[PDB]
């Protein structure tokens, strides 16, 4: 999900081993944004979550 | 009203496609309102300057 100009730097990047580092970092930057926003989101359903399964009864019966 | 909006737009409006994505999947699997108005309303037609009360629509078939 790089940025457009992520992807323009990368090609600025004339060596093979110095874009080929950058394409590494910009996945690494990728992947904690990515685990960041799952942990937040587990985080989040989890305090849904203390909503009770009294809840899911009654709207069983709903 | 609160609008705040960083000065560069780059990966802004990709949480708005992947909630448009979102919205017409629900409403494909569980339709509660006619699809006319996603017709009329494209993210990319333009038409729309106020992105905040689109997420606000969107947020309200829920």
């Amino acid at each position: 999900g790089a940025e457009s100009h992520e992807l323009q730097d990368v090609l600025e990047e004339t060596n093979i081993p110095k874009r080929l580092y950058k394409a590494l970092s910009l996945l690494k930057k990728e992947f904690e944004l990515s685990k960041l926003q799952q942990r937040l989101g587990r985080e989040v359903e989890e305090k849904i979550k203390q909503t009770h399964r009294k809840f899911l009864l009654q709207e069983q019966l709903k | 009203v609160v609008h705040e909006d960083f000065q560069v737009t780059e990966e802004v409006k990709a949480l708005t496609a992947e909630i448009v994505k979102t919205i017409r999947d629900i409403i494909a699997l569980n339709p509660l309102y006619r699809e006319s108005v996603l017709q009329m309303m494209q993210a990319g037609q333009r038409v729309v300057d106020n992105p905040i009360y689109l997420s606000d629509m969107g947020a309200a078939l829920t």
